């Protein structure tokens, strides 16, 4: 049952941002991310 | 912290030993590289339309002038084919070089420093980095902090509390709904708002949004104390 | 940020339509595939630049459907609903102010986003920022009021937050007055896009110039294939095509090599492009003269033809 | 003293000037002695 799909490329989630004139997200935690990044 | 940063250089560790991915654009470098010489040494079993690709084919066949006619178009062929071959070997050195420049920019400002800029270390606020070698090019292990678990407040630009406008002199307000506090920007940490967090200019009707609440003043209770102290010595001072 | 990827029949530019011409340049060997593999080489990598540039968030970030961004009017930039294409006002207008071969072999292969996806991508970047500050990028988006992100932005040029508040309805009227002035400016200025445009000339006058290439007759009899064939022998003819083959290779190594050159200017470009999404757009930058002339306090992306536009905003 | 903090004597900073500074913890503390100084004077009257 596998096979070769073609469809129209995702572009990321869709997701709206709770924006208020009065409201503000804080982070109460954190991660340390290490992440690899590679030059020629 | 410590935990974080040994559990990711970890998953470096078990990522780069997994699968044969990451390293594709060195790969990519060192099979351009090895492509074209192929190219190139293919190159040499054309005709460009003498009657072979070998010369002592022809040189052992035909005289020192029916042969010219042949040879210079070998010679012809065969030098082009160095022509396009430098090109290409000169374009990509560009390429390289821009690379390289960069690489040296980024060892500049994520190794030996810390670098403001958004994004340019890795995707986070930049912590530091480490450089590790590889064939024919770096690795920079970046180490970013990454704001993981937040939490929605009500929020207002600035406090009057006594006819005046008190703003943050790091950090910004916040509520639980309840109460009023200031905090820094990147890490909830919540402070009673005091006229040590905190500065002053000009009075209330002026700024769009702002609410009502207590400033504390840490000098007060230190000399409210002092008058509790003064008036138990006056007090006692009446009873002689 | 990118070229038109252009992709070419080497045999059907060379020789169309003669298995003659075909037999005479095999004595040549793999040079058409190495053009090929050179111009391939260009075209992949016009995705990758659009995809360095526009593609740098992976969530779709959208406007909430109320606006009260603390006065400022940001409905020239963001999507307007009411179009066929999704894009932005001031997007319409550089959509206009670019202005923009078939049987020779030469194809021009389209880009990998549509558009519309760069649209989607300038949104979601713009939206992140009016809604999100820097967040958007160092993490998850946290919302952050309008009023407030300014009050941020200030502090980052060295200037207090009250210098804000007690100016905060000037501040919005400047704003919307300059992007009025963006408007403006871009329906009476040709020159604006000009990078752009120039670009477009290079790679449009490179194919006409190498189609014309295709009347000359390179020191044969004619430049037309069976004048040559038609009246002539198996040697003769051999003589008179193989200059004909010579010359029209000789066309396409210079196209191949002038387009090469040219997406490295391309690329530079759009590494460049890159940094200033980066660094404009998901950040505040400290470098003077980086970001346009002033102190940063933000920047917008915009979509173009093959292209990117900022509109960077700044404290003078 | 709030928007400024001190170092050594004024020999070395060529170009200094002379003028007062202001310390907000003085009448935060002047206004405690005429309190003070009320009391002891009421404190007299009996
Ligand atoms: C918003 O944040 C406030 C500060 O954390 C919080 O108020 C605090 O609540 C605790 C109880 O949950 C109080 O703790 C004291 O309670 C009595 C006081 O007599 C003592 O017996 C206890 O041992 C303990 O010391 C704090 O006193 C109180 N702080 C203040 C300034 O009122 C609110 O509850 C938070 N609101 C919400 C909706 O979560
Ligand atoms: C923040 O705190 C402020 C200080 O308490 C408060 O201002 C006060 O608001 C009330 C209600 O509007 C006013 O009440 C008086 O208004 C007029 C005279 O100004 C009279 O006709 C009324 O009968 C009444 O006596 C106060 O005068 C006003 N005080 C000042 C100094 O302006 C704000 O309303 C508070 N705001 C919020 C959102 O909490
Ligand atoms: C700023 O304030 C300084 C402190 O008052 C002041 O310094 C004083 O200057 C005078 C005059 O130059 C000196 O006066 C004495 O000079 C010698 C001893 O050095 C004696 O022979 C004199 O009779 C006289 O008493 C003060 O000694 C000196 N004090 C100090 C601590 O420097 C500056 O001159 C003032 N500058 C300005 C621009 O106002
Ligand atoms: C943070 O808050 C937003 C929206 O604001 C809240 O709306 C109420 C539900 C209440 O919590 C108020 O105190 C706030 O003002 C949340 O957004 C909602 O998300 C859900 C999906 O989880 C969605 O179905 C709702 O339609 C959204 N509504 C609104 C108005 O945004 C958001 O999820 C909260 N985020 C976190 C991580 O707590
Ligand atoms: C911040 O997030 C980390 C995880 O990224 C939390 O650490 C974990 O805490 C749970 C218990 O709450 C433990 O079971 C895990 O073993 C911890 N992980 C590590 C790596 O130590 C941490 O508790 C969070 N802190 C706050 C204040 O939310
Ligand atoms: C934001 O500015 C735009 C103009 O750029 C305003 O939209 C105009 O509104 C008037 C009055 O309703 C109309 O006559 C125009 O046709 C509108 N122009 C466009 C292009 O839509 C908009 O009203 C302003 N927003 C706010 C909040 O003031
Ligand atoms: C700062 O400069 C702005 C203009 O760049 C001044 O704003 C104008 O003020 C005059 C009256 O003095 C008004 O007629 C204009 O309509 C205002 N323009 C705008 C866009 O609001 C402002 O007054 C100056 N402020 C100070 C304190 O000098
Ligand atoms: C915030 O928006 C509400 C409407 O939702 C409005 O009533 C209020 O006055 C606004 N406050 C500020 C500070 O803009
Ligand atoms: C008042 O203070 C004196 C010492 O100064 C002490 O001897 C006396 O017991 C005190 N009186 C009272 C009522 O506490
Ligand atoms: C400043 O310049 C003037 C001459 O215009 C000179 O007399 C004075 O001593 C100078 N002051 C300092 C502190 O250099
Ligand atoms: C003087 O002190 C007495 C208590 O000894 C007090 O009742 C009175 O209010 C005071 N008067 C003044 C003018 O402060």
């Amino acid at each position: 049952s596998q096979s070769i799909i073609a469809y129209t490329m995702s572009l990321g989630a869709e997701n709206s941002v709770a924006y208020s004139n009065n409201s503000i997200a804080i982070p109460t935690n954190f991660t340390i991310s290490v992440t690899t990044e590679i030059l020629p | 912290i410590a935990n974080q940063f040994n559990s990711a250089i970890g998953k470096i560790q078990d990522s780069l030993s997994s699968t044969a991915s990451a390293l594709g654009k060195l790969q990519d470098v060192v099979n351009q590289n090895a492509q074209a010489l192929n190219t190139l040494v293919k190159q040499l079993s054309s005709n460009f339309g003498a009657i072979s690709s070998v010369l002592n084919d022809i040189l052992s066949r035909l005289d020192k002038v029916e042969a010219e006619v042949q040879i210079d178009r070998l010679i012809t062929g065969r030098l082009q084919s160095l022509q396009t071959y430098v090109t290409q070997q000169l374009i990509r050195a560009a390429e390289i070089r821009a690379s390289a420049n960069l690489a040296a920019i980024k060892m500049s400002e994520c190794v030996l420093g810390q670098s403001k800029r958004v994004d340019f270390c890795g995707k986070g606020y930049h912590l530091m980095s480490f450089p590790q070698s590889a064939p024919h090019g770096v690795v920079f292990l970046h180490v970013t902090y990454v704001p993981a678990q937040e939490k929605n407040f009500t929020t207002a630009p600035a406090i009057c509390h006594d006819g005046k406008a008190h703003f943050p002199r790091e950090g910004v307000f916040v509520s639980n709904g309840t109460h009023w506090f200031v905090t820094q920007r990147n890490f909830y940490e919540p402070q009673i708002i005091t006229t040590d967090n905190t500065f002053v200019s000009g009075n209330c009707d002026v700024v769009i949004g702002i609410v009502n609440n207590t400033v504390y003043d840490p000098l007060q209770p230190e000399l409210d104390s002092f008058k509790e102290e003064l008036d138990k010595y006056f007090k006692n001072h009446t009873s002689p | 940020v990118s070229m038109t990827k252009t992709s070419v029949d080497c045999t059907m530019y060379i020789c169309g339509d003669s298995t003659e011409c075909s037999n005479l340049l095999l004595q040549y060997g793999s040079f058409c595939t190495q053009l090929n593999r050179a111009l391939t080489g260009i075209a992949v990598e016009q995705d990758k630049n659009t995809q360095e540039v526009f593609a740098q968030v992976k969530q779709i970030y959208k406007t909430p459907p109320i606006k009260d961004f603390g006065g400022f009017n940001f409905s020239q930039i963001l999507p307007d609903p009411s179009k066929p294409s999704k894009r932005s006002f001031i997007e319409d207008l550089l959509f206009n102010k670019v202005t923009l071969q078939k049987f020779n072999g030469l194809t021009v292969l389209p880009p990998l986003l549509t558009d519309e996806m760069i649209a989607q991508y300038t949104s979601a970047l713009l939206a992140g920022t009016i809604t999100s500050g820097w967040t958007f990028g160092a993490g998850a988006a946290l919302q952050i009021p309008f009023a407030m992100q300014m009050a941020y932005r200030f502090n980052g040029i060295g200037v207090t937050q009250n210098v804000l508040y007690e100016n905060q309805k000037l501040i919005a009227n400047q704003f919307n007055s300059a992007i009025g002035k963006i408007q403006d400016s871009l329906s009476s200025t040709a020159s604006a896009l000009g990078k752009l445009q120039d670009v477009v000339n290079q790679n449009a006058q490179a194919l006409n110039t190498l189609v014309k290439q295709l009347s000359s007759n390179f020191g044969a009899i004619s430049s037309v294939l069976n004048d040559i064939l038609s009246r002539l022998d198996k040697v003769e003819a051999e003589v008179q095509i193989d200059r004909l083959i010579t010359g029209r290779l000789q066309s396409l190594q210079t196209y191949v090599t002038q387009q090469l050159i040219r997406a490295a200017e391309i690329r530079a470009s759009a590494n460049l492009a890159a940094i200033k999404m980066s660094e404009c757009v998901l950040g505040q930058s400290k470098r003077v003269d980086f970001c346009g002339k002033g102190y940063h306090l933000m920047s917008f992306p915009q979509s173009a033809p093959h292209g990117v536009v900022f509109l960077h905003v700044t404290y003078v």
